[PDB]
RNA sequence: CGAUGGUAGGAUAGUGGCCUACCAUGGUUUCAACGGGUAACGGGGAAUAAGGGUUCGAUUCCGGAGAGGGAGCCUGAGAAACG
RNA sequence: AGCCGCGGUAAUUCCAGCUCCAAUAGCGUAUAUUAAAGUUGUUGCAGUUAAAAAGCUCGUAGUUGAACUUUGGGCCCGGUUGGCCGGUCGGAUUUCCAACGGGGCCUUUCCUUCUGGCUAACCUUGAGUCCUUGUGGCUCUUGGCGAACCAGGACUUUUACUUUGAAAAAAUUAGAGUGUUCAAAGCAGGCGUAUUGCUCGAAUAUAUUAGCAUGGAAUAAUAGAAUAGGACGUUUGGUUCUAUUUUGUUGGUUUCUAGGACCAUCGUAAUGAUUAAUAGGGACGGUCGGGGGCAUAACUACUGCGAAAGCAUUUGCCAAGGACGUUUUCAUUAAUCUAACCAUAAACUAUGCCGACUAGGGAUCGGGUGGUGUUUUUUUAAUGACCCACUCGGCACCUUACGAGAAAUCAAAGU
């Protein structure tokens, strides 16, 4: 039964952008859904979104541009050290100059360039390109 | 870049290839060694540098 | 794409679609491109001016083409009251 | 999706949005909190109370008109039953099939609908023991079938 | 969900299934049970010396047909016996007997639909002298 | 986890262990026996802290120094 | 016929069921105990290698054991020693 | 002649001559192991017809488990980078900008404190000090303090993970310097007057489990007040236990005093209980079915029920069960239920099974809500049947295919 909420909150997106739609409807929301979304929004991959609430756990309605190829989740959230980001990043990402893998790290959820110049590390969460 | 192992082990590898004369003196950048070729060492042997400098009439007279 | 010096070094930049922002390659042989005619104050047509729409290969095959015309055209004032957002 | 079955339907009540009283309520919390205890002395469950309260005196939810739930009100006034209500109903259902078995023996079928009903009681009993509303020597048995309620 | 567990504290099922059905790789089972001693005529060696019982002539039945010359032998470290092969004295003129010989194996696996039949060994030297040194005639068999 | 002797008890400890090829963890445990002074009153299920002394019995090298209940 | 703990002695360079008296009934286990195989001395290390890994380590350094097979002791600060 | 094979004369391979090819000190043959091998699969394989999903449901250990509880706003200092600026007998930058990371305070809001020294610092009775003359600070004197450091504390849920440190022998491995005549090596060497000399080296990296020191508070666990023996009080009554001190000193007594805990009731705080999963269980109301037990064909597909094997005459009993309906209620998720036969049905097989999402089409079976539509008639309102439209649940069927596949084919065998 329903085990991960984020894992099918990103399966609902690219399943309805392979068919070229413009908006999707997510259910339920989460504190870690929104911050995964807020890092695909300061880089341009999605548009804007709204949070319903209905007193249980809200839904979300997202607006998609044209620019996502794939966004995903990595399901045992393993434990990335600090010398081992660049082996995760040479395998998941299509080329060396774009795309991002994001991490839950002791100073917030962030992408993998942003974690380099703050000099932190944590557990993996997903990717986006 | 600006990583102190790149700057100490880079500027020594570059410095050794010029000191024997394989890298060109305007190609002192680290990406330029990745397109080096195999006869750029073959043209520095004594068998080749004595024939070019006018001492033997052929490469088998070297 | 452009080098250290600055010049573009592709072969040649390709055409984005206009309904779904995809990219239309050199073997998308159903990729329609459609012009309409501007109008004159007397009610005639200028022979040289256009408004251009580019539609991809696969918004047509599913059948979602004409609605994507009415959505696209009505933003440019060509029509009025034939398409509606809140369906 | 229905443990111990294979059906998949969905039909519950849908709780309305507002967390306040309707504007067509003209009573007090004190003039309604005592009808709960006025029917507890009649020996009723919470389950029969609320459906009787809703269909007759128009209280949509005691949860919102008074500050508490039903069982919290009943526990504060000492009218609370001993065994928790849902667990008791699986017991009473379990004897009625058991009493059928002293009169029937050629039913290979409803033998294997009793090991299902009994299986849901150990599931219920682990939870009630762990949260400690049952004392940690509560056990069910066929002898304790005909002992504690019967 | 792939039919294998993915979660984080799952390393014990994963490593105990892998050595469980690692016993179908055909030459890992040969190495741990150690069947090289208990069944092989050599015991795990490159070469082996034996002493020749007698000349044999063997033939190859379906599509091929000719006259393959082999030799019986009895190993010194073991006492068991095998049938070797001697290469291309196709002239039929090098029978030799009660001699000391050195065997080896073929780089073995084959096709015996022409029925080049079931031997597994060869001969690399005899009585202290190589075979090719006699065929190319660089030595001759030592005797007094 | 057991208080059935005279002036000794048995402590259970629990950890995890990392297997590098499979990138994951597995659970393990070890029991230790310690000594209990009669100043403390320890029933099963509690959680103690213990410190090390010179060899007391065949198999004993710790004894309790604090206690906190269940 | 000491297996796990308590009390008092004996013995040792010294702690300790190390041994002896009286008493208690314990301790290990599907998170694999106990038993069987090993053509098994352990590690630093070695061969192959995109990444992950598979297979070796009798053998120049450090640690243990042995002197045909078992047991016993003398001299000494130190040996259950094998020139 | 490794394996496809070439022989039945003269062969575009055996046996020899000639001429060519490959490595040059042959890697020629044998036996082990590694890559090739996504043919051991964590990264990373295989579901119908090719090897391969157990007869069927309940249920151990093991693995895995919904959402929620401090966000935001404002001010200010100080980092190096893109820079303007070059000003020049590449380095200053007068000096400003963009970002990128870091402090700091304030907003209803973080160490929780105590006693001592103790040092700087504000200040207290108050001037020294010297500058426009000062309770000015600086600092002198008494006195309030925060303020840096030692020492006693004083109490306070506990982990997992991650960051930086100390400590992981040399040899070997990655590697800096260095004309062994080059090289593999070695740790040497270089310079002057060579005439009694000075002089640079022998680096650096490689937590790689467990333990130790330290920074952070995301992710995922865990504890706390519900019969209040709850928390704060300088409400008041108590019961104890220590004597450090002073009655020089000593020992012999008890008076306070401080100093430990426990003992009633008297006061103030807004006194203290997360939602109600298109998760699960439990009631409740009208129904449905060749479901089962006791007693007393046709309808059978177009489709009905059951965990499976299976299940057909009416009548009545006994209990069980799905779905629907609802502004009821509780706060859940894994030890392996005549007989016996011989296989004489291509004897269709890599389906915790639960969960989310992704195109159409009409028929039928249950439950519910609608409607100026019909008609038995009570009447063209309604009971009543129909009819129409929606709706949640069922076994099936026909289309296409973006997709998937070795293909046949498939709304999952797709993502």
């Amino acid at each position: 039964t329903r085990s991960s909420v984020l894992a099918d909150a990103l399966n609902a997106i690219n399943n309805a952008e392979k068919t070229g739609k413009r908006q999707v409807l997510i259910r339920p929301s989460s504190k870690v859904i929104i911050k995964f979304l807020q890092v695909m929004q300061k880089h341009g991959y999605i548009g804007e979104f709204e949070y319903i609430d209905d007193h249980r756990s809200g839904k979300i309605v997202v607006q998609l541009n044209g620019r996502l190829n794939k966004c995903g989740v990595i399901s045992p959230r393993f434990n990335v050290k600090i010398g081992d980001i660049e082996k995760w990043t040479a395998n998941l990402l299509p080329a060396r100059q774009f795309g991002y893998v994001i991490l839950t790290t002791s100073a917030g959820i962030m992408d993998h360039e942003e974690a380099r110049r703050k000099h932190v590390s944590g557990k993996i969460l997903g990717f986006v390109y | 870049e600006k990583d102190p192992k790149r700057l100490f082990e880079g500027n020594a590898l570059i410095r050794r290839l010029v000191r024997v004369g394989v890298l060109s003196e305007d190609k002192k950048k680290l990406d330029y060694v990745l397109a080096l070729k195999v006869e750029d060492f073959l043209e520095r042997r004594l068998q080749t540098q004595v024939y070019k400098l006018g001492l033997a009439k052929s490469v088998h007279h070297a | 794409m452009e080098n250290d010096k600055g010049q573009l070094v592709e072969l040649y930049v390709p055409r984005k679609c206009s309904a779904t922002n995809r990219i239309i390659k050199a073997d998308d042989h159903a990729s329609v491109q459609i012009n309409v005619a501007k109008v004159d104050e007397e009610g005639r047509a200028i022979p040289g001016e256009y408004v251009t729409y580019a539609l991809s290969g696969y918004v047509r095959s599913r059948g979602e083409s004409d609605d994507s015309l009415n959505r696209l055209a009505q933003n440019d004032g060509l029509l009025k009251n034939v398409w509606s957002y809140s369906r | 999706g229905r443990m111990h079955s294979a059906g998949k339907g969905i039909s519950s009540s849908a709780i309305p949005y507002s967390r306040n009283a309707p504007a067509w309520f003209k009573l007090s919390s004190e003039s309604v909190i005592e009808q709960i205890v006025k029917y507890a002395r009649k020996g009723l469950t919470p389950s029969q109370i609320g459906v009787l309260l809703r269909d007759a005196h128009g209280v949509t939810q005691a949860r919102v008109i008074t500050g508490n739930k039903i069982m919290r009100i009943l526990k504060s006034n000492g009218l609370a039953p001993e065994i928790p209500e849902d667990l008791y109903y699986l017991i009473k259902k379990a004897v009625s099939v058991r009493k059928h078995l002293e009169r029937n023996r050629k039913d290979k079928d409803a033998k294997f609908r009793l090991i299902l009903i009994e299986s849901r009681i150990h599931r219920l009993a682990r939870y009630y023991r762990t949260v400690a509303v049952l004392p940690p020597n509560w056990k069910y048995e066929s002898a304790t079938a005909s002992a504690l309620v019967n | 969900g792939k039919g294998k567990p993915r979660g984080l504290n799952s390393a014990r099922k994963l490593r105990v299934h892998r050595r469980n059905n690692r016993w179908a790789e055909n030459n890992y089972k040969k190495r741990l049970l150690g069947t090289a001693f208990k069944s092989s005529p050599f015991g795990g060696s490159s070469h082996a010396k034996g002493i020749v019982l007698e000349k044999l002539g063997i033939e190859s039945k379906q599509p091929n047909s000719a006259i393959r010359k082999c030799v019986r032998v009895q190993l010194i470290k073991n006492g068991k016996k095998v049938t070797a092969f001697v290469p291309n004295d196709g002239c039929l003129n090098f029978v030799d007997e009660n001699d000391e010989v050195l065997l080896a194996g073929f780089g073995r696996k084959g096709k015996a639909k022409g029925d080049i039949p079931g031997v597994r060994f060869k001969v690399v030297k005899v009585s202290g002298v190589s075979l090719l040194a006699l065929w190319k005639e660089k030595k001759e068999k030592p005797r007094s | 986890v057991s208080t059935k002797m005279h002036r000794t008890i048995v402590i259970r400890r629990a950890y995890l262990h990392y297997i590098p090829k499979y990138n994951r963890y597995e659970k393990r445990h070890k029991n230790v026996p310690v000594h209990v002074s009669p100043a403390f009153r320890v029933q099963v299920g509690d959680i103690v802290t213990v410190g090390q002394c010179r060899p007391i019995s065949k198999t004993v090298r710790f004894n309790v120094v604090k206690v906190s209940a269940a």
